[PDB]
RNA sequence: GACCUGGCGGUGCUUCAUAUCCCUCUAGAGGAGCCUGUUCUGUAAUCGAUAAACCCCGAUCAACCUCACCACCUCUUGCUCAGCCUAUAUACCGCCAUCUUCAGCAAACCCUGAUGAAGGCUACAAAGUAAGCGCAAGUACCCACGUAAAGACGUUAGGUCAAGGUGUAGCCCAUGAGGUGGCAAGAAAUGGGCUACAUUUUCUACCCCAGAAAACUACGAUAGCCCUUAUGAAACUUAAGGGUCGAAGGUGGAUUUAGC
RNA sequence: UUAAAUGGUAGUUUAUAAAAAAAUUUACUUAAA
């Protein structure tokens, strides 16, 4: 033992100037470390005549999932940076009322975000399309005979028709069953068969 | 009476954590959880892997830091992230503590195939929350 | 699977990388038990015939 | 980022299930555990697909451990070609 | 079963037996080995050397690589750590020889050593304490019933004429 | 985000214990954690039964374990071809040769490739986990008994061999092959004549004239095969000219005139080689001056890519000649090259960002104001480089030029956190410094401080197990500080330690002993200074002992005086 | 857990130092950044949900964190300082005799809005600990004080001891009176009863007509005691036949929700009758939320409060 | 280094049920319908009936699987309860805590 | 012989039990059928709990599996650097019952009894000061209410070697491992629950302004028999419905449970 | 101030405490014969 037992060194916080710039020393998603943080921050039930535990081998703090990366300023630095990747939603479509009457057809996809090994989740293929009836050009034959065919799927205090697809395995494969189950529902709605006349 | 998780009064000499001195009763009212995942939120699955895994990860580093650890683990998983967050002493050496650091990190990362991440906070001792 | 995870962790004490606490208490009661006289029977020759 | 935000919290789920207290028998005395699940619901409108993929990697990868997310995302589009006119 | 072990502390709780029944009213104290005493990190059965563990990590500057000790180069160092078990034992079972007082098995006349220092700098080295008598008085409890309690009389003098008793 | 100057790199722990304190722990901590990812992976390349198991969606094929043995176990020629991909050298060899005995059929590709694992790893197996001077090149090797072997022979096969004999420094026989060569009718590729290049210059020890001709007559000889230059053919050029001390300087620059001309585009390597045969030990550097200057014009603000092998040591290099020329702009003009774009990233291993660093900060303390020294001082250490106990001296040096000696005990504290605690150097220069003039009240007071911490490190020395050194010039200081602050008693226990080290008393510390000595009117200390002087038998001790007694002194002090001496 | 007054000196020097780093990290100005914006960002930075809010994360001045510790009582010389300072209890005492000195010169020359300050925080005051009998002998002096013509600095001295209770009124809040496009005059209240909650639309003028979830309240509640209970809050005014209601109800069962109108209707009904009348529903109970509620089965039990039935044997 | 023997059976169990699923699948269908000829279900009966009796599911046992305890297993985490509890009351099953309303 | 402490007294006095001791209040159990445990008896054929504090209890669960039982057959370094539901809960850890619908436990000192076991309060105060633990506070649920949770030290060598782990002892050609088939019944007694004995009822419509039924064709089986279907490889057996059948029961002795 | 018997045998109390270790050992490329 020629040299001494190792000591530690002092904690850096106190090399840490008042206008540091602090996104620095927490630039990513990190553990709560007392050494880094320059903040006489306490936690812990106080024993009688106690008080809140100091930071240094807290393991309470240790547990929060501390936002020390997501300071206020980091967010407004942050979002500076991503400006460049949007892009401009059209301004034409100021209201609802007008996306509806450019894009009719509405198709909801769910993404969930998960932690663990795998990101499977069989819940991410469903794919629901709505259109409302007024949209399409339906006659009056056409659209009784439609609005037979779905049943349920159609809503007539709102005119809507929602098909929900979830057969393959896939988003893409359901999107396209469903854009496929409402051509050939237009289709023979037009088409008149003759049996149509024992209504 | 109740036992779980109770450290018994003694003649007041035993020292014992934060963690240790809180029975079970308090957990979410005093304490918070050594484990933060989705697995048990409403709708989530694979709670049970989630389970296995961190009862294999708590002795895996019991083992591989043999009279080091001076407190539970706090696992943490974000993502295809896990995060191991331990509280350890000051009598080994700095090296050995490296050798074990990227040792455990790699093995761990290839048995359960997810970057596994370690991070050692150095107490000097026990930190002691009371005397039972 | 619980024959990778014992066979695993047995070769990780093997290699000195684990310590496994529960082996070191049982490894040292055998050591005990085989001084005292008590020692598993070999194969066949055992105490009836 | 110029997003349009409104945020609401849906009703939390209490989910209660009840144990044995003692290894053997006993059966009288039972230990009740439960798992809350707290919602915050963010409901972005009239974004595009790059910014709506650069928000959401944004949130996505500072989600803090123990939160899920589900993003529901409803895409606006044009009647099919083939929907335009019946061939019959 | 990996999952179905248990760390040390609770295993020797439960053969040392010290809390229970059997311990209470009158109703062999075998000893906890702390068995992590002279197990060092790295060392294993099939003799692997790591650098940066078990050996240095840099040999005459040079960082040296995973090896392996010889057959007959393990054997030695597992023969040698059974040799430095037996005498670690060896020291626990010797007897010190315990200066007697009037007999064998009694407290009388054994001397307790001087009494401790008080706090506000005052100390008692002149004096010498020794037992005249050790008693187990008893009560009764309406919760537990038999209670034992140790009475013990001693004196304690300096030799020059200041002497004390106390119970 | 910035680089965080409190912290060390991110690569270590984050933690006030583990955290590195010296330019060694920070590579042997680093050392430690590589050496655990390789145990690791023997572990798991070992026994790839227990991580076999894929848990992870999408799959991670790099978190997978790899399979380094052959797994056709046939012997054929395409059961061979697994063996070359897998690096097995003697493997590969045995069944190359039972598959030559066994009479099948060995394609030239297969042959040819098993040349190259042969010629370019010089029969010898490459290193695996766990189971320099000379030329490495042997007569009995299996590339030359298979070369013979081959049936046919075509150009890729003699390049190979060739580049191999080059690799191996067996530079004699790689030109009696290339003369085979052409008398086969064979073009050599790009590479060949790139070795060939070596060879020439290495082979033979004649003069730079010989050699310049021999190099261009390959030249030649790659325009007469219509074998277009790369990079490398240059590179190599003037790497082999550094040989040649002062007589490659104009042609040199000649080469990189044609590389212009031709369009390939110097990189960093280029330029390395260049200022490295401009710069020899010479006083003047006139050349020297000249050829940095138009080489950091041309490569101001351009972001560089990896191009040649030894891209990443231009830097270093380039620092080494602004501190030879003692030019700050300059280096600050080839940091800033260093800090453009992705450029940090070539500065190299840890040796040489270390020497570039040190280079860099001893330039700046030494050429620069001091609020902007100790600026840059802030900003490099401890998150770029460990400082080395020289560059603490620079610094002292840099705060005496600049009157600001009331950093003097911080830069004490740093030192201590930067392993130079026992530095005997660092610790003497300190101490010298603080002592040598007077100071204000504050200041002498601060300097005792440090001056008690200086001499507790002395205490504590770990050489105090081998034996106890204390300087005479450090034990001096310490007593002077001591004195000056005001701690007399502290400053009267050092006279035993002069004496008891053998270490003869400045007169400066004696002659100041007397004040503190008169201020407390204490005739019996005035003699111990006397005492102590007429033990080493100093010459002012007579002249003082006569002031002394003058002032204070008992009668049967004054007696006993005269005739100790 | 004795903490030293440098300590504790030091302590302040580093939440001084904290206050201006927090600042920082949340952009905002050092010299401006008050108790309540700490509190703030501590919430933000590190949250935690752990009911007890004793538990939580906490940056607070440490005069505020560490508790109040009395001074050292003697000085090096070894002489107290105060001259009842064997007693054990200076500070009560010293009090204790103040006032006796008072009351005697007192007599030689011869509440709703505040409490007497309760133990632990006269504790608090004389950072010494009372006993229950301590803390009465006390008080019965101070009171005795109040009883004698005490003078106007006898008077500051027993309001150092009384604290201020801020006294809850009982008196019914009365919602705005509102006008439609027709320009009538309603107002509109909320009741829940059980778990029924229902939303009631009184009119200033009208017939007497109740819609409940726009049906006629007769045909809604054909149970006549439901009936009863609507018309109670009515009645009991002399205002039957007066207005109109348009009630939305929702959720319970046909006499929870016959209740949660009732509650409904007359805190609606509040903005048309005198306060006089306000305080007398108040006092009938027209206007108080019926906190009982089905309580919750425990296990190990057959109900809320009935047992599985008891074997002696 | 399963728990125990019945362990070690159920596991051989989950794995032979594996491995015939898709034939006891595809034999069912044939079993369980109206349409084919009863001769033709008659002759699928017998070779359902001839299957190795552990690929049969109905055999799997639910088992805690740090225990191997057959009962009070909950299926969320497959733990028996006193397995669950002893991890529960610790603090190490993220997000459960004790029921009290 | 005389004491200390505790327990106990069909021991005194005073003050009281808040679903609580008595008198009172409401609905039950004890009687009938059936469901489901237990004890006995039975079977080649588990085990544990078994005054309060066992008895729809380990089981939020047994047709095979589960399984530990029985009969027969088979295996031997054995799924394991073996195994064992083999003995010992009177060796233990772990998790608990109980007093507890309690408020006490105790380190460290001081004093009293002449320095015995031991004892320590009086407020117009007479030797106690007490960290700590519990209660309390705080928190959860809808409040500051209530209800949960909490509930120390100890008492019953209380329950559990059969959750798992484990000390001691025992088995190792068997007390271990696997395969097939099989038993889990009712003379008798009893615990808990379910449905009823009806008119404050039965059926239908409706979810509250109705019409019928109403004593041997009424009320009343969730049993028996038969049939179909569901699950499964396997259903005399497990569950659902249909048909058929229409039984004891006519408000229950001593005794006994719960509820503010 | 009605009456209100019984509870197998033995077993329910004294000699002490605790390991120790060890370092790594300060600033390029490069080349020559
Ligand atoms: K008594
Ligand atoms: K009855
Ligand atoms: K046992
Ligand atoms: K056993
Ligand atoms: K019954
Ligand atoms: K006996
Ligand atoms: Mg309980
Ligand atoms: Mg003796
Ligand atoms: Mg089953
Ligand atoms: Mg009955
Ligand atoms: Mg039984
Ligand atoms: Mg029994
Ligand atoms: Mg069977
Ligand atoms: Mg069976
Ligand atoms: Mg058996
Ligand atoms: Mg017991
Ligand atoms: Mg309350
Ligand atoms: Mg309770
Ligand atoms: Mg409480
Ligand atoms: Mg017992
Ligand atoms: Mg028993
Ligand atoms: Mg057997
Ligand atoms: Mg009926
Ligand atoms: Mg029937
Ligand atoms: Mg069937
Ligand atoms: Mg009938
Ligand atoms: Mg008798
Ligand atoms: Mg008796």
């Amino acid at each position: 033992e020629r040299p001494p037992r190792r000591k530690a060194l002092p904690p850096r916080t106190e090399k840490m100037a008042v206008d540091q710039d602090w996104p620095s020393v927490y630039p990513v998603a990190a553990p709560f470390k007392p050494s880094a943080v320059p903040l006489p921050v306490r936690m812990g039930y106080p024993v009688k005549k106690g008080v809140p535990m100091a930071k240094e081998g807290n393991l309470e703090l240790l547990k929060i999932p501390n936002f020390l990366h997501l300071t206020p300023v980091a967010i407004k630095k942050h979002c500076e940076a991503l400006k460049d990747f949007c892009t401009e939603w059209p301004a034409a479509l100021d209201s609802d009322e007008k996306c509806e009457k450019h894009f009719p057809i509405e198709i909801d996809s769910t993404d969930y975000v998960s932690s663990g090994p795998s990101v499977r989740n069989p819940r991410a293929r469903v794919v629901v399309l709505r259109v409302k009836l007024s949209s399409l050009n339906l006659d009056d034959h056409a659209k009784k005979k439609l609005i037979k065919l779905v049943g349920e799927r159609y809503c007539k205090t709102t005119d809507v028709l929602t098909i929900k697809t979830d057969r393959c395995p896939l988003r893409r494969q359901n999107y396209d069953y469903a854009v496929y189950l409402l051509t050939v529902l237009y289709h023979e709605s037009w088409n008149t068969e003759e049996w149509e006349k024992s209504k | 009476k109740n036992r779980a998780a109770r450290v018994r009064v003694s003649k007041g000499d035993k020292p014992v954590t934060y963690e240790e001195a809180h029975a079970p009763h308090y957990i979410a009212h005093r304490k918070g959880w050594l484990s933060l995942h989705t697995g048990n939120l409403d709708g989530e699955d694979h709670a049970a892997e989630r389970t296995v895994e961190d009862v294999f990860l708590r002795k895996f580093m019991w083992g591989t830091f043999p009279g080091c650890l001076a407190d539970q683990l706090v696992l943490k998983r974000r993502g295809n992230q896990l995060e191991i967050c331990a509280v350890v002493l000051r009598q080994l050496s700095p090296h050995k503590y490296y050798f074990l650091v990227g040792y455990s990190e790699t093995l761990l990362s290839y048995f359960y195939k997810c970057p596994v991440r370690l991070h050692l906070q150095t107490v000097p001792s026990k930190v002691v929350y009371k005397y039972l | 699977n619980h024959h990778t995870y014992a066979e695993l962790m047995q070769t990780l004490r093997f290699l000195g990388l684990y310590r496994d606490e529960h082996q070191d208490f049982m490894d040292e009661q055998k050591r005990l038990k085989k001084l005292r006289g008590k020692e598993k029977p070999k194969k066949g020759e055992g105490k009836r015939a | 980022l110029g997003i349009s935000i409104k945020v609401h919290e849906p009703p939390r789920k209490i989910e209660r299930f009840t144990l044995l207290q003692s290894v053997h028998i006993y059966k009288k005395h039972r230990v009740q555990y439960e798992m809350r699940t707290l919602y915050r619901c963010l409901e972005l409108e009239h974004l595009t697909g790059s910014t709506a993929d650069v928000y959401l990697e944004y949130i996505q990868r500072n989600l803090p451990e123990g939160v899920a997310m589900e993003v529901t995302k409803t895409q606006l589009e044009q009647l099919p070609e083939h929907i335009k006119e019946p061939i019959w | 079963s990996f999952f179905t072990k248990l760390t040390a502390d609770e295993l020797w709780k439960g053969a040392l037996a010290e809390t229970g029944a059997g311990a209470k009213k009158g109703r062999k104290k075998k000893k906890r080995k702390d068995l992590n005493r002279g197990q060092i990190i790295g060392e294993g059965r099939y003799g692997f050397l790591w650098p940066g563990l078990n050996v240095p990590l840099m040999k005459n500057g040079a960082v040296q690589t995973i090896a392996q000790r010889s057959k007959e180069e393990q054997e030695k160092v597992e023969a040698d750590m059974i040799q430095q078990r037996e005498e670690w034992d060896r020291k626990k079972k010797m007897k010190v020889k315990r200066e007697r007082g009037w007999s064998g098995n009694s407290w009388g006349g054994i001397s307790l050593g001087p009494p401790d220092p008080g706090p506000c700098g005052e100390t008692y080295e002149d004096f010498d304490t020794r037992i005249l008598e050790v008693r187990n008085v008893f009560t009764m409890t309406a919760k537990e019933g038999r209670k034992k309690s140790i009475r013990v009389l001693v004196a304690v003098g300096n030799g020059k004429g200041a002497a004390g008793f106390s119970i | 985000v910035n680089r965080d100057t409190t912290a060390v790199p991110y690569v270590f722990q984050d933690d006030p214990y583990l955290m590195p304190a010296s330019s060694l722990e920070s590579r042997s901590f680093l050392l430690a954690k590589k050496s655990g990812e390789n145990v690791a992976k023997f572990i798991i390349n070992s026994y790839p039964k227990y991580f076999q198991k894929d848990i992870a969606e999408p799959h991670i094929p790099c978190l997978m374990p790899e399979y380094f043995e052959p797994q056709i176990k046939d012997i054929s020629e395409a059961a061979l071809k697994e063996r070359i991909e897998l690096r097995k050298v003697k493997a590969s060899v045995d069944m190359f040769d039972q598959l030559l005995q066994a009479g099948t059929t060995v394609s030239l590709e297969t042959t040819n490739s098993l040349l190259d694992l042969l010629c370019y790893y010089g029969d010898q197996e490459p290193s695996t986990d766990y189971h320099q001077f000379g030329v490495t090149w042997r007569a009995k090797n299996n590339a030359e008994r298979i070369f013979s072997l081959m049936p046919e022979k075509n150009e890729h096969s003699y390049c190979t061999m060739i580049r191999g004999m080059v690799k191996h420094r067996a530079y004699e026989q790689a030109l009696n092959l290339y003369t085979e060569l052409l008398n086969n009718r064979l073009h050599a590729d790009v590479y060949t004549f790139n070795a060939l290049i070596e060879a020439t210059v290495c082979a033979i020890n004649e003069k730079f004239e010989e050699k310049w001709s021999k190099i261009l007559e390959l030249l030649r000889h790659m325009v007469a095969q219509k074998v277009k230059p790369n990079l490398q053919t240059f590179n190599t050029i003037l790497k082999c000219l550094r040989r040649f001390h002062v007589f490659a300087r104009s042609p040199a620059l000649q080469v990189l005139r044609e590389m212009k001309a031709i369009g390939i585009e110097p990189s960093l390597a280029t330029y390395h080689h260049i200022i490295r045969l401009f710069d020899q030990p010479g006083d003047p550097l006139k050349r020297s001056s000249f050829i940095i200057y138009d080489i950091m014009n041309e490569l101001m603000g351009k972001r560089f890519s990896p191009k040649d092998p030894d891209d990443d040591k231009f830097f270093q290099s380039a620092m080494s000649i602004c501190s030879s020329l003692r030019d700050l702009e300059l280096a600050y003009q080839v940091h800033g090259l260093l800090k453009t774009g992705d450029n940090w990233k070539f500065i190299g291993p840890d040796q040489h960002r270390n020497f570039y660093y040190s280079k860099f900060f001893d330039l700046i303390c030494l050429m620069e104001q001091i609020d902007v020294t100790l600026k840059w001082y802030e900003d490099l250490i401890p998150s770029a480089y460990f400082p080395h106990s020289q560059t603490m001296i620079h610094l002292l040096q840099a705060l005496d030029v600049a009157n600001r000696l009331e950093v003097i005990p911080k830069i004490w504290k740093d030192s201590k956190e930067y392993g130079h605690t026992f530095r005997s150097d660092l610790r003497e220069e300190i101490l010298m410094l603080m002592a040598r003039d007077k100071h204000p009240p504050e200041l002498q007071v601060a300097f005792a401080d440090c001056a008690a911490d200086i001499k507790s490190a002395y205490e504590s020395q770990p050489i105090r197990q081998t034996a106890q050194d204390w300087p005479a010039t450090s034990l001096n200081c310490i007593a002077i500080l001591f004195l000056r602050a005001g701690r007399t008693q502290e400053a009267w226990k050092m006279l035993g330690l002069f004496r008891k080290h053998n270490k003869i008393p400045r007169s400066e510390l004696l002659n100041e002993l007397m004040d503190s000595a008169k201020v407390s009117n204490s005739p019996s200390q005035a003699i111990e200074v006397v005492e102590l002087a007429s033990a080493f038998s100093l010459p002012i001790c007579e002249g003082l002992t006569q002031r002394v007694m003058s002032d204070f002194a008992i009668n049967q002090e004054q007696k006993e005086a005269l005739s100790n001496l | 857990e004795t903490y030293t007054e440098d300590f504790i000196k030091k302590q302040i020097e580093e939440f001084n130092i904290g206050k201006r780093h927090l600042a920082n990290m949340m952009g905002e100005d050092p010299e401006t950044f008050t108790q309540e914006d700490i509190d703030r960002a501590i919430a933000y930075l590190f949250p935690s949900g752990l009911f007890e809010k004793r538990a939580r994360p906490v940056m607070k001045h440490p005069e505020q964190i560490f508790p109040r510790q009395r001074a050292i009582q003697w000085g090096e010389d070894g002489r107290p300082f105060h001259y009842l300072f064997y007693t054990g209890k200076q500070s009560y005492y010293s009090l204790m005799h103040d006032v006796y000195g008072m009351l005697l010169n007192l007599e030689k020359h011869q509440v709703i809005g505040s409490r007497w300050l309760i133990k632990e925080e006269l504790e608090e005051m004389l950072v010494e600990k009372l006993s229950d009998l301590d803390y009465m002998q006390f008080i019965r002096l101070l009171e005795k004080l109040l009883t004698s013509q005490c003078g106007a600095a006898e008077e500051e001295f027993v309001q150092r001891f009384r604290r201020s209770v801020t006294l809850e009124s009982k008196k019914q809040l009365i919602e705005p009176v509102q006008y439609d496009e027709q320009g009538m005059a309603f107002s509109k209240s909320e009741g829940k009863r059980k778990t029924a909650k229902a939303e009631a639309i009184v009119y200033k003028h009208g017939s007497g007509r109740i819609k409940v979830n726009g049906i006629d309240y007769q045909l809604y509640f054909p149970i006549t005691q439901d009936r009863e209970q609507l018309m109670f809050p009515f009645h009991f005014v002399d205002r039957l036949g007066k207005h109109d209601v348009t009630c939305t109800v929702s959720g319970g069962g046909r006499s929870a929700q016959a209740g949660a109108i009732r509650l409904a209707m007359a805190k609606a009904l509040c903005s048309f009758v005198t306060e006089d009348e306000v305080e007398w529903m108040r006092q009938a109970g027209l206007l108080t939320t019926d906190p009982r509620v089905r309580e919750r089965k425990k296990p190990g039990q057959e109900g809320a409060r009935r047992k599985f039935t008891w074997k002696k044997r | 280094h399963y728990v125990d023997w019945r362990m070690w059976r159920d596991v051989k169990r989950r794995k032979m049920a594996y491995e015939y699923a898709d034939e006891r699948l595809r034999i069912n269908s044939l079993r369980k319908n109206t349409i084919l000829p009863k001769i033709l279900q008659d002759v699928a009966d017998e070779e359902i009936a001839a299957l190795p009796r552990d690929s049969c599911p109905v055999r799997i046992r639910n088992r805690c699987v740090m225990t191997s305890r057959p009962r009070g297993v909950k299926r969320r985490w497959r733990l028996s309860r006193i397995v669950f509890r002893h991890l529960a009351d610790h603090g190490q099953l993220s997000g459960i805590q004790r029921a009290t309303w």
